[PDB]
């Protein structure tokens, strides 16, 4: 058995808590609220026989983006993910900022960057929904471990994307 | 906010101590907050924190107390068990000397321990592999003060016994000696005695039935039963343990009867019949007495001690089983000594009706004449000289005088025929012999 920590970061009002409630508390859609501070969720996965893994999802509040993103949150962290809403290019620039900040202020025992995945939040909404051609530019430029579309309300691809990300994380 | 403080300042033990105590008191105050922080990711996270901060005992004690007050009144899964029990066991092992840490850890383990069976077997084996039993026995045996920890320990070991791989593992460690020591060290308490007597029967193995441990166990069991004779639960548990010991080895009860165990049965038989009826408790005691009924030398010692005390109900049962009424040690006959110690008339009546040699009866007659008592001498003459042929033959005896009261009942006095419908003794003997014959 093993335990790991994953930090979910992104822009404001992107349903940051919706995905983490869906994956752990089995709560999807619901009202849109503002996350004042860092909140936690627990996940247990039976990845293999006699090998059960625990995951601590930390959904960092993105309201204080201008404030110094303290390395204490990323301290001892084993994984991270950036999730941005697909209805704003400002969220895309914010995701670039999160990528730069984590690349600057995150370290691993091997020294290699920890896996990162680009989550396209709330694709089940018009009009900028399936613009994967534009997303591929940053997908290959940023050197992310993965990129995958998702919809928090419908939970269309949260499970497969999370499984791929965690398999990549234990792959290191 | 408190949780965030804890998380953002893991490097300091003081903030963890104060905030942990704060939210533990909050959780203890309001039950609603339970299972909300649990759903928020608090348990394994603080477990990792105590993994990070281990050099201090105060942090471990606060963490264990917080787990105790968090997990109370809740049921967890096997995964939570595997994620909680090993870490807290390692923490308790790392801080073994500090009493508060041990107390809080034992309380937490107690509140937290108790297809699906196959998964649970792995967790049970891993838990035993984590040396939980060694740590808990060492804690309860080394430090015998602060009774609460002892109680907690007993509770824990109880939940240990009813593991498949636990009985022999506990037998190796010698859990019996520690438990019996606790019972000796805490006679006056009820809960410690109550749990201990139940645990003694469950621990029983053929290794420790012999002398050196069986003799002490018999002394403790009699002391415990005698301490609380009226409490039904304590007596029931003690008799269940005694029955288990008797079933395991028949070499027992040789010293139990020696160590005044008869006082236990006779009072219970008297009390249970006079008080409310418990068929299970009564039959359990009767079955134990049936196992005691063998080795008739024990029966003879039982009769001598039963007849010494005014125990009219039991002596009839004992006679019905057997145990001939001429078991004198040649110092004085049974009828002689019973007549000496101001006994009830029904005692000498049952003695006379059963097999009693004439010479001892005449000795009893002379003794009863010395201490002038009309009822006993009248009952004695009813057997020495009266006929059928409606005739007295009160001859060769050297009685110094005669009084009308002495030979009162000797005359027929057909005014009424006395009725004695009390079948209590007869029934008790009937069940005892029924269990004796059926068991054999």
């Amino acid at each position: 058995d093993h335990l790991f920590k994953v930090l979910v970061v992104g822009d404001a009002a992107v349903g940051k808590t919706s995905l983490v409630q869906r994956y752990s508390q089995d709560s999807f859609s619901k009202h849109y609220k503002s996350t004042v501070g860092v909140d936690f969720a627990l996940k247990v996965l039976q990845w293999s026989d006699y090998e059960i893994v625990r995951l601590q999802l930390w959904d960092i509040a993105g309201l204080e983006r201008f404030a110094a993103m303290t390395r204490l949150y990323y301290r001892d962290a084993s994984a991270c993910v950036i999730m941005f809403d697909v209805t704003n290019a400002t969220t895309f620039s914010n995701s670039q900022r999160w990528k730069q900040d984590l690349d600057s202020k995150l370290t691993l025992p091997n020294g290699e960057p920890v896996p990162c995945l680009l989550l396209a939040n709330k694709c089940d909404l018009s009009p900028w929904a399936v613009s994967r051609d534009q997303i591929d530019r940053f997908s290959k430029e940023n050197g992310f471990t993965g990129w995958t579309e998702t919809s928090v309300k419908e939970n269309k691809n949260i499970n497969e994307a999370m499984r791929v990300l965690i398999e990549k994380m234990m792959r290191n | 906010e408190v949780m965030l403080s804890m998380l953002m300042h893991s490097s300091s033990k003081e903030v963890f101590q104060a905030s942990a105590n704060a939210l533990s008191t909050l959780l203890e105050q309001n039950v609603n907050f339970r299972k909300i922080l649990l759903s928020k990711g608090i348990h394994l996270n603080v477990l990792e924190l105590m993994q990070k901060h281990i050099h201090s005992p105060e942090v471990a004690e606060s963490g264990c107390k917080m787990l105790n007050h968090l997990f109370e009144g809740s049921n967890t899964s096997l995964d939570i068990m595997a994620a909680v029990v090993p870490k807290i066991l390692t923490v308790m092992k790392r801080h073994e000397t500090s009493l508060p840490v041990q107390l809080e850890a034992l309380r937490a383990i107690l509140h937290f321990i108790v297809e699906f069976h196959h998964k649970l077997n792995m967790v049970k084996k891993q838990c035993f592999k984590n040396d939980i039993h060694k740590l808990v026995l060492a804690a309860l045996n080394r430090f015998i003060g602060n009774p609460g920890i002892q109680k907690c320990g007993l509770k824990v070991i109880s939940s240990i016994v009813h593991f498949p791989d636990a009985l022999e593992m506990l037998s190796l460690e010698g859990a019996m000696d520690s438990v019996l020591h606790t019972l000796q060290m805490y006679p006056d308490d009820q809960e410690i005695q109550c749990l201990g007597l139940s645990l003694i029967g469950y621990l029983i193995t053929k290794k420790n039935v012999f002398i050196g441990t069986g003799h002490l166990l018999a002394k403790i069991l009699v002391s415990s039963l005698y301490r609380f004779k009226d409490v039904a639960e304590i007596q029931t548990k003690g008799f269940q343990t005694i029955l288990a010991i008797l079933k395991l080895s028949a070499s027992f009860s040789k010293l139990l009867v020696h160590h005044s165990f008869d006082l236990v049965i006779f009072h219970q038989m008297s009390s249970n019949i006079m008080e409310q009826k418990d068929q299970q408790f009564l039959n359990l005691c009767c079955k134990c007495f049936a196992k005691v009924a063998m080795d008739d030398y024990l029966k003879n010692v039982m009769l001598e001690r039963a007849c010494d005390q005014n125990n009219s109900i039991m002596v009839e049962c004992l006679l019905l089983l057997g145990a001939d009424a001429n078991q004198a040690k040649e110092g004085s006959s049974l009828i002689c000594q019973v007549c000496e110690k101001e006994s009830s008339p029904k005692l000498v009546e049952l003695l006379l009706n059963s097999g009693s040699r004439e010479q001892d009866v005449r000795k009893a007659l002379t003794i009863s004449i010395g201490k002038g008592d009309s009822q006993i001498i009248s009952l004695l003459l009813r057997r020495l000289a009266l006929d059928a042929n409606n005739s007295i033959c009160l001859g060769g005896f050297c009685i110094g005088k005669v009084e009308p009261s002495w030979l009162g009942p000797l005359f027929p006095d057909k005014t009424s025929n006395l009725r004695k419908q009390t079948n209590i003794a007869s029934t008790l003997a009937r069940m005892v012999i029924r269990y004796q014959m059926k068991s054999a």
